[PDB]
């Protein structure tokens, strides 16, 4: 899962 | 007063007892936080519950003779007794020594007390911004973002909900670092700019105090507190002192591709595909092509789900991975006919919103496929 | 057959799959117990779920073309897929190698399987005693006693419900060593004398299969099993092999004292007094005198509840202690206007019945206070 | 609590 910020 | 005494109808005491005692269940931090503070003075009974971070105060008019005073009594026991009495019951309450007596018909309860002087109080403060709005507007704002709040994250400030006032609107923002939700509603008043973080438990209490009736909600926001009034109930909460992420910088800057589809058909396809996605990672793959969306899920057992939908899409073909629970949460919160998705590429956030309204927007970061 | 295949409407699967996916849990003893056995032969689809102690079989007519065969698939995933498809969907199922394919519209699911030859069988017995009764009669018999069954007691046979045939009646008995419940209902047929213990989980499944419709219940009892048929569902359970206590010797003999009171007023008084009873021991004191009942409760905090009621009583004065939850469980199961209590002394059991009907009787042993 | 049996 990639970080949104 | 030394000899607090009052007589009130069960009918009038029951909803106030529920409003304040509701969140006084479980293990209190301190034994007195399991009690309600009862105060009788000049025709009013006040009932206060607290956990040190927030407080709930209900006021009940006293029509029958009474004697002033105060005490604290176990909240849940006192509520259960009053709820358990028959409809139409009259409840006579009085201090006797260190006990609080509750009488109705030939039912007699002697409750233990803790001194009212030991009851904690929140620190006084002044409101910087004040406004009113319908209960339905607050409920809509909270329901549209609450699911995106973080769950016990080390970044304490993501565990609450941002409340923002700007121009004529009230806005909520919630994010957990992977997905974000934002909703703005018109409140009919010109207001100064203010941005505060309401803690998780405060958001829960603000929702619980909405009864769906015609009573308006009055809100007051200070530097370190928020307060909401509805009828004869007052909720106060401390604010979370931190810097919340800025939603304006999190919204995708230039979405190249736009997909539109029926909300329900898209939700049911994601829900079926989720069944055969990995129970921990919940990853599904989206393949967007001309007027078509293909959703695929596989799991460690090598089971596979595949959904093909007709959608409205005319951009370039692309593959993108998502946690299917984050997508379903958005679709469940968008209670609409059609939804729009704004994509850039496979490694960048997607914006999801109602195809008819811009009051709410959702941003979900993808997962590597 | 090697190439199992069938096509059926979604609607015809839903009720069978819920009923058969019922005797299952999140954690099967063996991996194959998490699967359903699917069999297709001569116009019928059979669905079986089991945990080795009991089994549930549903039969579905196959009107569309099909090929014989059998397989097992994950129960909950197969159920969730079918339920998740749209209303009025058609479901086409077929075995492709070691996978089971489920297709409907443009939704495609490939499920893992385990060989049908590896699935357990709770068949291979002949019924000795057979009979039919209305569903409402079975539901009434179980609801009247189920709460008195033991919870994980060392005496395994108390973790179950006795089912007894005698004359024209079917009877249930449940006891946990402190309190007992017994209920007898006429079924309109002369029966031989038979007594079997149905395990806790079996009782739960017998109740869950009752749909409230006009389909009759057909029961078969063998030496080590019981079977219940309702429409196209068949429930089978192993019996508990043990000697159950005899209710007729547990009923108090020559009851010296008789108390009668309104069921609801008695229930509400016990429920209020329970609030200030000890949370673990739940002890309340009953003081019976001429046309009066006094109920008192106290707890480690030294809080006290007192209820006074007008009753019909003309025996000698007596005080007796009870676990208030055992009394409330009885009063909740009676749902009548007036209750009768039959007492002897403070150290002996009490019989509680409906003052109008003898179909059900309850025995509660007191506590020393 | 006394035993019923």
């Amino acid at each position: 899962q990639a970080d949104l910020f | 007063g030394s000899h607090m005494k009052f007589t009130v109808e069960r009918e009038h005491l029951l909803k106030p007892l529920q409003q304040v005692s509701g969140p006084l269940g479980g293990r209190p931090t301190l034994p007195i936080l399991g009690n309600l503070l009862l105060q009788v003075a000049d025709g009013t009974l006040s009932l206060t519950g607290t956990d040190l971070e927030m407080e709930m105060v209900a006021r009940v008019a006293l029509v029958q003779p009474h004697e002033p005073g105060a005490t604290t009594v176990p909240a849940r026991k006192f509520f259960d007794i009053c709820r358990g009495l028959p409809e139409g019951a009259e409840i006579a309450v009085q201090l006797e020594g260190e006990r609080m007596l509750v009488r109705s018909g030939r039912s007699r309860f002697s409750l233990s007390t803790l001194p009212a002087a030991d009851f904690p109080n929140l620190d006084d403060w002044q409101s910087e911004v004040e406004f009113t709005l319908p209960q339905a507007t607050m409920k809509r704002l909270i329901e549209a973002t609450q699911f995106s709040m973080a769950h016990q994250d080390v970044r304490y400030y993501l565990n609450g909900m941002l409340f923002e006032t700007e121009g004529e609107e009230l806005r909520t923002v919630a994010t957990d670092g992977h997905r974000l939700a934002v909703c703005s509603m018109p409140i009919g008043q010109s207001l100064p700019s203010h941005s505060v973080i309401v803690p998780r438990k405060g958001v829960i209490e603000l929702m619980r105090m909405l009864d769906g009736g015609d009573n308006p909600l009055r809100v007051q926001i200070g530097s370190n507190n928020i307060r909401a009034h509805v009828g004869d109930f007052i909720f106060t909460s401390k604010l979370v002192d931190g810097r919340f992420p800025d939603y304006r910088r999190v919204l995708p800057k230039n979405p190249d591709k736009h997909l539109e589809a029926g909300c329900d058909l898209l939700k049911q396809a994601f829900a079926r595909a989720a069944i055969l996605s990995n129970e921990k990672f919940r990853g599904v793959r989206l393949y967007v092509s001309e007027n078509q969306l293909k959703i695929t899920a596989n799991n460690p057992e090598q089971e596979e789900a595949e959904e093909i939908l007709d959608v409205t899409y005319s951009g370039a073909e692309m593959e993108i991975g998502f946690n299917v629970s984050y997508v379903l949460d958005v679709l469940n919160a968008l209670k609409c006919e059609n939804v729009r998705m704004m994509l850039t590429d496979s490694v960048s956030s997607v914006q999801i919103e109602d195809a008819a309204s811009q009051s709410a927007a959702y941003v979900v970061m993808p997962m590597r496929l």
